[PDB]
């Protein structure tokens, strides 16, 4: 009844494409894949997909803390190069470029699906990690009017809506329409963020074999909220004097600013010839934009990072621990990504084995014109941590002694071919399949008058078995690769090679066709070979040859065992290390954590004089981490805890609507989320309080 | 600064 691509029945999803690109039980994939719910994001009322993602194992998803920014995420130890997100959106990649990053609002999607490990397979260049894969909302089989209003901490406030219907009597033409607007205060004084998004969508149904829906999404972020950047000292460890900067501070300018718009248009299509063949479309045109004067911290005066400034020299050695250096960037982007990806599905038998091939051609365009400018060390007055004065900064002052141009035109593109097939016969199911990429890239300096190229090759498959006893028990096993391609330039003159990632895995997922439950378990064997790393020489230059291993367990649970409890938990024990560095071998990587639990549980009155309540609550534990490369120090653990309270307004008369109240970090627990060096750490989120009213005719 | 190394 689920379909991949459609809303599912429960808190516990049993259908998925993102690990095969068909419609294919979760039992029947070789590979981990996590499923978030619209429902049970409902639950939680996310401001971005990556506090979504909060319970998901294996996804690290404090990378800068509190900032909603980006939807960065690290998976398995790993993230893309170049601090750039590695999401998807209907199964075609968001490709973004620098600070050009586009962003979905959970409120637009039906779910939010991680991939863990190599998937180049099946999408082309990757990280090793995984991806993430945002499924939109589509047109609804029946009329769907909501209408939710939003209140909480911080001056939140939102509003949004979400309709769909038929515009016809049989069912032919049918729509769906959301939009929010939300504006609130950012955690840190002086920053805001809105958001004004709106997502039309149609489908077309001239038989009951042929689908044709149109996508498309609007967002505006006048303000996309706070981005800086913490030293460790104030932040993990106290100050000189004992004491800590608060949860809220902001290094920035007053007048600091980060904007971001997203235009998106493209369509997905599917038609059935008959029990044999089906063909499939996905498409999609989007042009983002994003523009920021953004003062951010360096790290405090007496940091190795600011050796040589001629601001920090000139102070009394004593009060180099409480002063922080600082930078600023005026960035202005604009960005092109074209994407088509068509595949033929075939089912045949040959014998006792059935069949599922997939051909498919995939490919991308991108193009995206970066015009901004950098402050390198004295280009802003230091920042007195014991006495912050925020004011303006001119950012239009170039100081041609202190700051730079940085104007780039960067150009990639990707076209690949592949296969796989899905036979299975009996209870026995093996997944093969194969893909060969042709990835150009092109970076041309517009100051330097210079151009760097460098086209690729690169073929990845990926084999397993799933085995599938009758009772719902399905052990599996399975081998992947991926390929990542490199913009880094070397002595030489030339962009490296691309780096690599091959991943053995192992687990048993269990999903009963007769329970709405599923629980997973894997162990995993991933690494990236041909890293780049420190020259044995000392050039400033970078070399190859480097590797990272990454190893570990994850189970997760999700199930409502009746129909007023819903049960979510997860654990992930992931184990990663530098096996090949000039210079951080044996360490690892940072804002990576050995350890992360979570549990939440809801429950729901249907009689006594509770009747229409739900309570939920729970918790999310994430272990100590390494704040830098060189391990030089670690962040520690914290946990944090959530509740919800929602009352079904059934009883006054007012069926399918609701009023709630949800919490999160409900002790206001104060920790720092992370760093990923000693000059860069970010204050986790405080307590949030949301007040919501969902309200459909 | 955009980022690996800045
Ligand atoms: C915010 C835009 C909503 C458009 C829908 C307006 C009402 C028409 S339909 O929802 C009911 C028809 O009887
Ligand atoms: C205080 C309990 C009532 C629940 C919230 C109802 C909607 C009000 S607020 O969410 C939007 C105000 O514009
Ligand atoms: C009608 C619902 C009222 C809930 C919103 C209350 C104000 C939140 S914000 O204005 C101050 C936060 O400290
Ligand atoms: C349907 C809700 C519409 C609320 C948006 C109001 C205008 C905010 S933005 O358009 C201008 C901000 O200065
Ligand atoms: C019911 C209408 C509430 C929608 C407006 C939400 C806030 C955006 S705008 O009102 C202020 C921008 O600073
Ligand atoms: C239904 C409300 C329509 C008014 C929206 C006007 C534009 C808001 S956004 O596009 C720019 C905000 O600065
Ligand atoms: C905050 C407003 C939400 C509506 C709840 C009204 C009272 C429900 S119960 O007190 C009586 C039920 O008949
Ligand atoms: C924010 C725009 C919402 C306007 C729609 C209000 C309800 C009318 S329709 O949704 C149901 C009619 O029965
Ligand atoms: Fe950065």
């Amino acid at each position: 009844q689920e379909s991949a691509w459609g809303p599912a029945a429960t808190i516990a999803a049993r259908q998925s494409a993102t690990g095969t690109k068909t419609d294919t039980p979760i039992q029947k994939v070789p590979q981990s894949i996590s499923v978030v719910t619209a429902e049970e994001m409902a639950l939680h009322q996310p401001k971005s997909v990556k506090e979504a993602l909060s319970y998901t194992p294996g996804v690290s998803v404090g990378t800068r803390g509190a900032s909603n920014t980006y939807d960065h995420l690290i998976i398995r130890g790993f993230a893309a190069e170049g601090q750039s997100q590695n999401n998807y959106l209907n199964g075609l990649k968001l490709q973004g470029n620098f600070y050009n990053d586009a962003v979905i609002d959970p409120y637009m999607l039906e779910r939010a699906e991680i991939m863990r490990g190599p998937v180049s397979v099946l999408y082309g260049k990757s990280s090793p990690g995984g991806l993430l894969n945002m499924v939109s909302k589509r047109p609804t089989t029946e009329p769907l009017k909501e209408v939710q209003f939003k209140a909480g901490t911080d001056s939140l406030f939102q509003t949004g809506f979400d309709f769909s219907d038929s515009l016809d009597d049989d069912g032919v033409y049918s729509y769906r329409l959301t939009g929010l607007a939300r504006s609130a205060n950012a955690q840190q004084k002086g920053s805001e963020e809105q958001r004004y998004a709106i997502a039309p969508a149609f489908t077309w149904r001239p038989d009951d074999k042929t689908n044709f829906t149109f996508l498309s999404y609007f967002q505006n972020e006048p303000e996309t909220g706070y981005y800086g950047w913490l030293p460790k000292e104030g932040t993990v460890e106290p100050l000189p004097n004992g004491k800590r900067l608060p949860t809220d501070f902001n290094e920035g300018a007053k007048n600091n600013t980060y904007s971001r718009n997203e235009k998106m248009v493209g369509y997905s299509f599917d038609h059935e010839f008959n029990d044999t063949f089906t063909v499939r479309q996905n498409l999609r045109f989007a042009e983002n934009k994003t523009s920021q004067n953004s003062v951010y911290g360096y790290g405090v005066c007496s940091d190795p990072a600011n050796a040589y400034s001629k601001q920090c020299a000139a102070l009394a050695p004593a009060d180099k621990g409480h002063y922080l250096a600082r930078k600023y960037v005026v960035d202005d982007e604009k960005l092109q990504n074209f994407s088509v990806d068509t595949q033929l599905q075939s089912k045949f038998a040959t014998g006792d084995i059935d069949h599922t091939l997939l051909t498919g051609v995939d490919f991308m365009r991108m193009r995206n014109d970066i015009n901004a400018w950098f402050g390198y060390d004295d280009s802003v007055p230091l920042l007195n941590l014991y006495n912050p004065v925020n004011t303006d900064f001119d950012f239009n002052a170039k100081d041609p002694a202190n700051s730079g141009p940085y104007r780039i035109l960067n150009k990639q593109k990707q076209t690949g071919v592949y296969v796989q097939d899905q036979a299975q016969w009996d209870k026995v199911l093996v997944t093969l399949g194969g893909r060969y990429d042709w990835a150009d890239q092109e970076s041309l300096n517009r100051v330097a008058g210079t151009t760097d190229k460098r086209d690729d090759k690169q073929f990845t498959w990926r084999g397993g078995v799933n085995y599938l006893f009758d009772n719902g028990v399905t052990p599996y096993f399975s081998y992947s690769e991926s390929f990542e391609p490199s913009s880094q330039v070397g002595k030489d003159g030339n962009i490296f090679a691309p780096s690599k990632g091959k991943q053995y895995e192992v687990g048993v997922k269990y999903v009963p066709e007769d329970r709405p439950i599923v629980v997973t378990g894997a162990v995993y064997n991933l690494t990236k070979t041909n890293n780049l790393m420190a020259d044995p020489e000392g050039s400033f230059f970078s070399v190859e040859g480097g590797e990272i291993r990454a190893r570990g367990v994850e189970i997760e649970a999700k199930r409502p065992l009746s129909a007023s409890v819903n049960v979510v938990g997860s654990y992930t024990y992931t184990d990663a290390e530098y096996t090949t560095d000039t210079t951080y071998k044996g360490n690892t990587p940072a804002q990576v954590p050995k350890h992360m639990a979570s549990l939440w549980a809801d429950y729901t009155f249907f009689d006594g004089p509770l009747s229409g309540l739900t309570l939920g609550t729970g918790g999310r534990y994430t272990g100590s981490s390494y704040g830098d490369p060189a391990n030089s120090f670690k962040v520690g653990s914290y946990t944090v805890v959530d509740a919800l309270v929602r009352y079904d307004l059934a009883r006054v008369g007012m069926a399918g609507s609701n009023v709630a109240l949800h919490v999160n970090n409900l002790f206001d627990r104060e920790y720092v989320a992370s760093c990923f060096n000693t000059y860069g750490c970010f204050w986790g989120a405080e307590r949030q309080v949301v007040a919501t009213a969902t309200f459909r005719f | 600064a955009a980022a690996g190394g800045g």
